């Protein structure tokens, strides 16, 4: 129920689909940002904690960036396989326990931030599955933060 | 020495291959499977990762991320300043594993022999060269 | 001997074997082509529903009636009374003709013979099918 | 009256099903259901069959018989393909019947009737007209010159 | 009651319909899907096998050991006095659930609603008969 | 690998196999003496522990043997989907946890009767996969016992 | 551990290709390789062979007793799918290294590794874990009471 | 004799012939269940693999070991050398068994016969096979 | 370089690709089209065999002679004396042609750009192996 | 007519069949030797004129019997399209133009060669067919000569 089978598969197609055979390999980058404006904005939480504290034209906050946008895609791609989903969320998951200021209750905002951003690029978004996807991939990686 | 016109080749022919690929699981695994056929001294280099099975949802997930990893590199290939600080992030986050060159020149023809029998078009060249550019950010 | 898991793989494949409609010929004619040929000497007993035109309409209903007794046999093989009674009228029923002793053995090695190709040689249990297939003429040869 | 292709085909099914080549429990159930009403409806001739304990159905020697007929039965309507072998079976058979003193062609049809009414009671949809229509075509080789 | 030719038609018709059935586990799901919407009171009867969610693990293993018994059981109604010890068996198994005549009553129409629609065939009487048989042997 | 998707798949195919359309729904107790015969000879246990004590043809027993043949059949039946077969299984265990007499090195003995009985009378018999999957039953069923 | 199907399967791939039938030249080059490493890696292993001009790989004698090991893991692989055959063979290689003073199951592990280095470099896209899971299944039961 | 050409004929046919996994057995049998009909005094050879039940586990194994065997000679028909040491060995194997003299020839045969059913007698080189079926059984029989 | 194992793989190989394949012709042609793409300034070392138009019967038919060259090596990868002869001879016949070292180098660029598409599997390493072992044999 | 597409395809294809996919890429020598013996004894030309003047076992030859078979096979995989088999040949035609001691009756000896033995080593071979076929490969070669 919670992001079954169907659900993950329109994501995987939807997220695929805002990285189709032409956006994709270009400007992650740009949609990448928009995630974080709006992480910032909902989460609050201090831009001035990441690589580069922000600063969209910042070599380093852009990489930071690449890697954010890249994890959330290795996730996506994996719902359909519940086992190795679960081992690759967990591995986030450590990655961020050792990290002191992700709050599970930021983890969410920042998993909330893809899918808004998600609809936003792609109207079509079926933004009922996208939440109940995040939601398990934002339960993974923040899970006992 | 990734050339901005090598970098076109390769970053439309990894779509190619791992873009349209089936279950990227699969193309995953499969990489890994090669760079130990190719290189049997590096199996062990990942008695993490639950390598002692690699059908393991352990040991896939392991895959992906390189396989992911690989890919949010060939996009920023363009990217000086940004791939160029991604690899710096990466380079270091292989400094504890004791790897030395041959690994990585394995990883290389692992990536290179898996790679082109996906494709019906695939520049041997572009390639290397890029996956040298890759291979040196992650590591000096 | 026939132990009763026999009795079960017997009853399995003899039922896969005994085709349906006249797809049983096949089998039957199988079974006699066999008997017929390492046995001339036998055809001779069947002078009467024409043995010696194994495709005509009397030896094709003769060949037939043999496929339904051996079936009745070994249908009631988990009921032996029944069986008895059952190999006790096939008995009565060869009890007249001159039917060589060497007979019955040729018969029973040409079936089990049929039943393996066609039910297919898929590790056919031979020991079963002997087993059982022995204690089925027992009562009519004797 | 006459037993057609679509007939045979139609009646080799019903019999298809309700059959059991494997065990005889089931042709013997069928069998005794059939004699249940033939001598039911004809005590006179539950006497044909004193050559089996027909006194004690439930007899080894009486569900022998049964096999034997539901066999026989079995055997011929296997035959409804190949009319030319059938008619030799039904010979056979017949010869058998008037090596029975007693058994005259009427019996037959309580015979007829017997199996009429068991047959719905073992095969699902089965379709009284073909059977009816079939069945004949064999009983009568059967009854026939008895 | 149920008697020796309408043990016959039943027998092949649940071969037919639960033998040639695709998954048990849908099969067996959707007989207590019926029960439940034909006797609602009964789905809480279930609270144990995690009725809550009836694509469950849990609830569906449930649904397979009844789907198994009630095969265990059409296959020994020809074995009396072998049916009876079983039915007894089963009957005592439930006797700590408060079971009332109307959830046998309704199990009936349960199974009577599902084996027809996988046949061709399918004798309305011949199965009430039996399964009044085994109702009747799993209570009194 | 331990009786997989495939292994399961022939398994359950050879046991429908056993128990094909003509023998299935006839003499399930032929073939379940069958196995508690190899049982007790194997497992020594003492026959004088189930209903009837043995005695094949005891109206007890019988209908206990017709129960565990069926136990069997449904597990097995349910090899292809793993969590819920799981759940078959941790029943089966429970019931037996609460059987004084029941070690789990018997348990084993009773599944690789079945196993062994199923070869005799299917020749055919991958015998290679079903102990790896009556290996997995005989783990569920004596799980602690 | 368990050789599955998906693995037998796999594995019956693997030894499918860099495999030739007709001719022994290949299947040699395979053993040799094989032999290479497994005296490499125990020297005192290569006295077993004694009875080979093991000390002159190169030569007929032993090329012939290559052939036997590379035909008789062929002859097992190709059984991978029929268990109760495998078993027999298995058992009958088995009694035959028994028979051998000296080779004791640790050596089948020196033999294990020696393959799993030479496969990969004769067949393409071999997969180790489908062909350690079933060389063992293979191993064990030859090793076995060894 | 076995001329170069025909070891290439009979090395390509073989190969063909030479199923794969249990297919082999297809061939096995084949070439058994002829053996042991021309010559059926020659099945108590095998009382100790069970030659008596062909379809039996010990016998199957025992079959697919001798085209193994039968194999390798093939494989090696190009280098004399092993070839030699080859049918050595197997000679030495049968050096024990009471194995009569026409046994070999009638193996030849069947032998023969079965790879031919198996790769179709499209134009089947009987001269090459029995030249090089002979080469072989020489060092083994003798 | 070429040894006794790195030999199996590429032979197979060679067979899975160039054997397999459709029409020689194209397979053929595709290969020196791609030595152009990754060295034009090689296109016009072949001059002769009417590079101008690459369609033509005229060049199919050289680059038949080189996809079978390069075939009629392979199978002798294993005969040393017998291949060190056939490669002394081609090695003769590319004399008179001005080569550098790059060619050959761009060759094996081509032929190893072309092959791994037609597989399923390609040992990138084994292949360069010997085709270095026949690149050498062809010039020094 | 005289060698057309269809005689062509069977010829390349029984041709593929005396080097199919388990003979071709191991003895094309012993086939090749074999052609060569059977040349010479036709022809009756001297041995005493090729790489290593014959020997069986001499390095020289055997590299030439291989650059022979291989000759042929690319002309014979190139009967179908005609056009790009004519350049073919008069390549070949050009380097024996440039021997003396190739004569044109000598060309069909070495191409009726190859089809006789091509038939002792696949019985089924097509001897009709070939013929036409390796009539006009001799053509070819030999055209002037
Ligand atoms: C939706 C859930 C999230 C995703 C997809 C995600 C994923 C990732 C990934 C893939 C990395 C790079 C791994 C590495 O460091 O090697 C990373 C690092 C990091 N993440 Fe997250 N993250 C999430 C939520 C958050 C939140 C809510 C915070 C806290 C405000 C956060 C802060 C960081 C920081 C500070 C780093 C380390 C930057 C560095 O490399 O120095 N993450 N995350
Ligand atoms: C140029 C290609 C490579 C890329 C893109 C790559 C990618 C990655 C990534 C993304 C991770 C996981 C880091 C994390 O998220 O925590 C990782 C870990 C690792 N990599 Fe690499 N890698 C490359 C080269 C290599 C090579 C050549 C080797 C050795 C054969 C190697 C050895 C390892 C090991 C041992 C780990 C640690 C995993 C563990 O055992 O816990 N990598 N690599
Ligand atoms: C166990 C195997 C056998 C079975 C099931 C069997 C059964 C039968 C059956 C069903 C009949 C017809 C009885 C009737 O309606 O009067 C019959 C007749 C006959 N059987 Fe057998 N039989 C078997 C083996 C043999 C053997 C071993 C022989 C001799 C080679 C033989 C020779 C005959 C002859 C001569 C007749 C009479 C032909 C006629 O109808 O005129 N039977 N058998
Ligand atoms: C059309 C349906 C019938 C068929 C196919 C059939 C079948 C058979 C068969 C196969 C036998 C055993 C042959 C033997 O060993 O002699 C038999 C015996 C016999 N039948 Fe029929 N029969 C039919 C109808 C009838 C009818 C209508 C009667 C009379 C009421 C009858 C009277 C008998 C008698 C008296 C015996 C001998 C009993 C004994 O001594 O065992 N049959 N029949
Ligand atoms: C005649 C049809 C029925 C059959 C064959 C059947 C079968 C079964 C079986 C085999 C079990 C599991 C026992 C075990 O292995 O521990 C079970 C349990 C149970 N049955 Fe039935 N049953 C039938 C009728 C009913 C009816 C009519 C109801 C009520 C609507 C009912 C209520 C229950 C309940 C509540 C349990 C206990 C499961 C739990 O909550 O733990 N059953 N039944
Ligand atoms: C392969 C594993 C086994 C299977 C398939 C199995 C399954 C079952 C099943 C389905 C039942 C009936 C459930 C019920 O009582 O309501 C049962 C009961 C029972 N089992 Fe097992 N069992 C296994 C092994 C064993 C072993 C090894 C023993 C001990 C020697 C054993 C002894 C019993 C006893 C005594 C009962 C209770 C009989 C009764 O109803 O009074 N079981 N088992
Ligand atoms: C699992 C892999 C192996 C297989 C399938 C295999 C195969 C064979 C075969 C078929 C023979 C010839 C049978 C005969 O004529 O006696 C043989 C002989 C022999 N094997 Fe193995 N073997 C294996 C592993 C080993 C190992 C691990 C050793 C010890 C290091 C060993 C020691 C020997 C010896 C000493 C001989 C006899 C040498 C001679 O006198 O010719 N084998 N083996
Ligand atoms: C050229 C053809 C033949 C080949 C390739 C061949 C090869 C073999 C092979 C591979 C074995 C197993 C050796 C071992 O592992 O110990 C064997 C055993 C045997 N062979 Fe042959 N054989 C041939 C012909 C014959 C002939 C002509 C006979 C006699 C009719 C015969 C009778 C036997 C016997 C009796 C055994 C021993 C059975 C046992 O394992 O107990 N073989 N043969
Ligand atoms: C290692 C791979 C190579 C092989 C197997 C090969 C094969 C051949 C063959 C068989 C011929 C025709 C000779 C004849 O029959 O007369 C030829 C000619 C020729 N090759 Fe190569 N060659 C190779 C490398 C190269 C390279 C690397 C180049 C330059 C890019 C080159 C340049 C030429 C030229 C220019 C000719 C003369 C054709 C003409 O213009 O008339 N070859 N080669
Ligand atoms: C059926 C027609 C023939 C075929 C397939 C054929 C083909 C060839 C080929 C492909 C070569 C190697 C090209 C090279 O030298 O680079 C060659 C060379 C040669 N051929 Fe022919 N040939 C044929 C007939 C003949 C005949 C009848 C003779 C004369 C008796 C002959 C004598 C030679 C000689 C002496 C060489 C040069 C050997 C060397 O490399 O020094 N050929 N031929």
């Amino acid at each position: 129920e919670c992001c079954s089978r169907g659900d993950a598969e329109v994501v995987i197609s939807e997220w695929d689909q805002v990285f189709n055979a032409a956006m994709a390999g270009s400007s992650e980058s740009a949609v990448g940002v928009a995630i974080f404006d709006a992480f910032f904005a909902s989460s609050g939480v201090s831009p001035s904690m990441f690589p580069g504290g922000g600063d969209s034209n910042n070599p380093e906050f852009l990489a930071q960036v690449s890697r954010v946008v890249s994890g959330a895609d290795i996730a996506i791609n994996s719902l359909t396989n519940r086992a190795t989903c679960d081992s690759l969320l967990s591995h986030l998951n450590a990655q961020h326990r050792a990290i002191s200021g992700v709050t599970g209750a930021a983890v969410t905002h920042l998993s909330q931030a893809i899918s808004s951003v998600v609809a936003q690029v792609l109207p079509s978004a079926h933004i009922d599955a996208w939440e109940y996807c995040m939601a398990y991939i934002a339960a993974g990686i923040g899970a006992g933060l | 020495v990734c050339n901005r016109l090598e970098q076109i080749l390769v970053k439309t022919q990894w779509a190619q291959s791992y873009g349209e690929a089936e279950n990227r699981a699969a193309f995953s695994r499969d990489l890994f499977s090669e760079l130990f056929n190719i290189q049997g001294s590096s199996r062990a280099l990942f008695s993490g990762v639950g390598v002692d099975d690699m059908n393991s949802a352990a040991f896939t997930a392991h895959c992906l991320r390189v396989t992911g990893a690989l890919n949010r590199l060939i996009s920023q290939l363009d990217q000086q300043a940004t791939i160029n600080a991604d690899l710096a992030h990466l380079a270091g986050q292989h400094a504890s594993r004791n790897l030395d060159a041959s690994n990585f020149a394995a990883m290389g023809q692992a990536v290179m022999s898996v790679v082109p029998t996906h494709l019906d078009c695939f520049n041997q060249h572009a390639w290397g060269e890029c996956y040298e550019r890759i291979a040196s950010g992650i590591s000096g | 001997d026939c132990t009763s898991l026999n009795r079960l793989l017997v009853k399995r494949q003899w039922a896969e074997a005994y085709g349906e409609g006249t797809n049983r010929e096949l089998l039957g004619n199988r079974i006699w082509e066999d008997l017929f040929a390492n046995m001339p000497d036998a055809r001779g007993l069947f002078s009467r529903v024409n043995g010696n035109d194994i495709d005509s309409s009397e030896f094709q209903a003769h060949s037939l009636r043999v496929l339904g007794g051996l079936d009745m046999c070994v249908a009631s093989l988990d009921d032996v009374p029944v069986l008895n009674a059952l190999l006790a009228r096939l008995n009565s029923q060869h009890d007249s003709r001159g039917i060589p002793a060497a007979g019955y053995p040729a018969f029973v090695a040409s079936a089990i013979s049929a039943v393996r190709a066609t039910v297919g040689a898929r590790s056919f249990d031979n020991d079963a099918w002997n087993s059982c297939m022995n204690q089925i003429v027992s009562g009519i040869s004797g | 009256s006459c037993c057609s292709s679509e007939d045979r085909a139609n009646v080799m099914h019903n019999w298809d099903a309700a059959w059991s080549a494997a065990y005889s429990d089931r042709r013997v159930a069928l069998a005794q259901a059939v004699f249940a009403s033939l001598f039911s409806r004809d005590a006179a001739a539950q006497g044909l069959f004193s050559g089996v304990s027909a006194d004690n159905p439930d007899s080894a020697d009486f569900r022998a018989h049964c096999v034997r007929v539901v066999n026989g039965l079995d055997v011929a309507i296997n035959m409804l393909n190949d009319p030319a072998v059938l008619n030799e079976q039904l010979a056979h058979l017949s010869a058998q019947h008037q090596a029975r003193a007693g058994v005259a062609a009427a019996h037959f049809d309580v015979m007829a009737e017997a199996f009429a009414e068991v047959m719905p009671q073992v095969s699902s949809c089965f379709s009284s007209d073909s059977w009816n229509r079939c069945f004949a075509r064999i009983a009568n080789g059967i009854s026939a010159g008895l």
